[PDB]
This record gives C-alpha cells, structure tokens and sequence, in this order.
C-alpha cells in the first residue's frame, strides 16, 4: 500500500472523501457518513498495522539450546519498509 | 640449562634455554575477551576468560529480560591476543655422543611473535610449563603423562653520534686505502694488491633505479687463479667471515640446481614451494 506507486491509493481515498463531502450538510444521507467512516477507517488500518509477537509453547522445559532469534517478519519486508 | 637437565624439580620455575630455532608455526588467534549477545533484547555484554574457560551466563543479565540460555557468541567481536609455537632444537654441541638432538617446543605471544626466524640462535628466558594431554577428543579423560614446553617472556637473538664523528676521523687519514688492506686480511703477507681489489668487493659499486630500460648493479665480480700454495682459500675464508650472507659453495660439492633454487613440497601445507639455493 505504503510502495505501489508511490502510496496513491491514499489520494484514491482523499478523492472518495472529497466527492462525498461536495454534496451539502443538510442533504448529506446516512451512506455518505458510511463512506467518511470507511474512508477513515482504511487509515486507521493502514497506520495501525504493526508486527506481530512470537508466542511459544511452554508445556516442557526450557531446552540447553534455548531462543535462537524472535524475528517475526516476512520474507521479502524489512523494518524500515513499514 | 641445558635441554637435557630438564626435570620435573624445574616445573613451574624461570629457566633459561639457547638453541636453534627449527620451524614456527604460522600467527595463532587466542581468545581473550568473550562476547556475548542476547537473542531475545540484543543485549550486549563482554566476559573474561581465566585459564581457557569462558565465563558464559546462565541467563541475561538484564533485569526485564531473564530468558535463561538464549545468549550466543558473536564469534567476530571478542577480543584476541597472538600466539605461536616455536620448535628449538639443541646446539650441536651440547650433544653427548652423537646422536639426534632434541626438541622443545615453545610459544610466545604479543610482542614476541615473528620475532625469530627458522634457523636461528636465540636465548630464551621463560617459565618451564606442565599440561596435560586428553586420551580422546570426546572426553574428559586425561594420560598420566604430562607434556612439557616453555612459556617464553623474553628473547634474544645471539649506530651513535660518538661512532660517526669516530668514522669521519679516518676517512680524513691519507693513508686510509693502505690501512683498510691491511686490516681486512691481517695475516696475509704482502698481498697489498691482492687485498685491495678483495676490499673493493665489499663495498660494491653504486646502485642505479633506471627506468625506460632496467636497473644497473654495482657489483663487481673477482677471479683468484695462481699457483696451489698461495693464500687463495684463506682470503676466501677471511671475506666469507666479514660480509654479512654468504655461502661457502665449493667445486665438485655443488649441483646446478642447488647453487639456483630446488623445486620441492611443503609436507604441512601441501603446496609446491621452492627452496634458495647457494647463490640466491
Ligand atoms: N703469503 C702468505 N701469508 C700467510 N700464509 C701463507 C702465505 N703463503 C702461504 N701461506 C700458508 O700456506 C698455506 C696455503 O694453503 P691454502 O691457502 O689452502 O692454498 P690454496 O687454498 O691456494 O690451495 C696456508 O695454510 C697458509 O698458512
Ligand atoms: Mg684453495
Ligand atoms: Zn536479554
């Protein structure tokens, strides 16, 4: 989202809001708050994504060899990228 | 002391040793400073090594992270010292009735290492050390018998102001040409010309850098043919002590390939070398 060509789908997303706010208060209908809320919503989202956290079972012991590494990231993204 | 009045009454005490020193073995890596990171929260923190044992923790020592042996060696962030083992074989001398001299072997560390070459005369004052040898690489078992070798703390291999305004006092001597024959070769009698041009080997001619072509030596190259019992090989003898290299080579007791160089194979490395012969 952050990459492909360089990040236009957030101004696809400012045009949505725009074409819905155009429209006057008075005769703004329940669906054009719907997409306002979508549209906010997709950024809430897109802000919000972070990575995740390496759970582990614990039924037995702790072994000699113990965590080798806690990276939880995919293959092809780096830190930086997000 | 010599290599063969060693006993175990001397281990652990400062001994001193002379011999010729026969092969050395290439710069050795010693650990001194372990590193050690955590997986969990990339926590760094350095250990000692006392008597070749790492220090290593159970658990990070971080007080929010505890995750017991998570912690990894950064191979590649420890500290390391230099070490090298050195063979020294007896002088030829101190051997009893002729049969194979023996060996010490020795290591020295820091400064010292690269500091004698193979085939050389040194005196080494060091602490006469003990160590066990392990039966097996996959146990703790130990043999009885203990291998012995020297830990090296110093060795020695066996111009002023004052001695330039010396020189420059005889070069000021007008007779300086005669009193340089003369002393080169002392007991030779009436030689002067023969001594003479031996003299003006040893300086050598004039060094030229040419480049647009090749470089010019000035080495000068003399012939010594007359009558047998004239003082041909002891002039020979009294230079070859005066210069600092030199191979006594003579005829019939030498090959054309030994006087150049001689193709052979390093048994430790496993890889074609060349020796130098006489002349090189
Ligand atoms: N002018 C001289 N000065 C000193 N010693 C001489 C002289 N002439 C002959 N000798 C003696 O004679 C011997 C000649 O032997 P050597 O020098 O081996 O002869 P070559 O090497 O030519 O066969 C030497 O041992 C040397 O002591
Ligand atoms: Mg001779
Ligand atoms: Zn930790």
């Amino acid at each position: 989202i952050l990459s492909m060509e360089s990040g236009k789908v957030l101004r696809a997303a400012i045009r949505l809001a725009l074409d819905v706010i155009k429209i006057d208060r008075l005769s703004r209908t329940p669906r054009d708050n719907m997409v306002l809320k979508l549209v906010l919503n997709f950024f809430r989202n897109v802000i919000a994504i972070e990575p995740g956290e390496f759970t582990i079972n614990t039924k037995k012991s702790m072994p000699k060899k113990g965590i080798t590494s806690i990276d939880t990231l995919p293959p092809n993204v780096s830190m930086d990228d997000i | 002391k010599g290599m063969r009045e060693l006993n175990p009454n001397d281990i652990d005490k400062l001994i001193n040793l002379k011999g010729l020193v026969l092969r050395s073995t290439p710069v050795i890596p010693d650990m001194k400073v372990a590193f050690f990171k955590c997986n969990v929260c990339d926590h760094t923190m350095a250990v000692e090594i006392d008597r070749g044992v790492i220090q290593e923790p159970a658990r990070c020592e971080r007080i929010d992270c505890n995750e017991p042996n998570s912690m990894s060696l950064i191979h590649n962030r420890c500290s390391f010292a230099d070490k090298q083992v050195i063979k020294l074989q007896e002088t030829p001398d101190f051997v009893p009735d002729g049969q194979t001299p023996h060996s010490i072997s020795l290591c020295v560390y820091d400064e010292l290492v690269d500091s004698c070459r193979a085939g050389d005369r040194i005196e080494v004052t060091g602490t006469f050390r003990s160590i066990p040898i392990r039966a097996n690489s996959r146990q703790r078992v130990l043999k009885s018998l203990y291998k012995t070798y020297v830990d090296v703390v110093h060795v020695k291999k066996v111009i002023t102001d004052q001695d330039l305004a010396k020189i420059r006092e005889v070069a000021a001597r007008e007779d300086l040409y005669s009193l340089l024959a003369r002393s080169i070769a002392p007991s030779i009698y009436e030689l002067e010309d023969v001594k003479k041009g031996i003299l003006l080997q040893l300086f050598g001619g004039t060094n030229k850098t040419f480049t647009k072509g090749g470089r010019y030596r000035g080495d000068i190259n003399i012939l010594l043919c007359g009558d047998p019992s004239t003082s041909k090989s002891q002039i020979l003898q009294y230079v070859h002590k005066i210069t600092p290299r030199g191979v006594y080579t003579s005829g019939k007791g030498s090959s054309a390939v030994g006087l150049t160089a001689y193709i052979t194979r390093d048994v430790d490395t496993k890889q074609l070398v060349l020796e130098s012969g006489a002349l090189v």
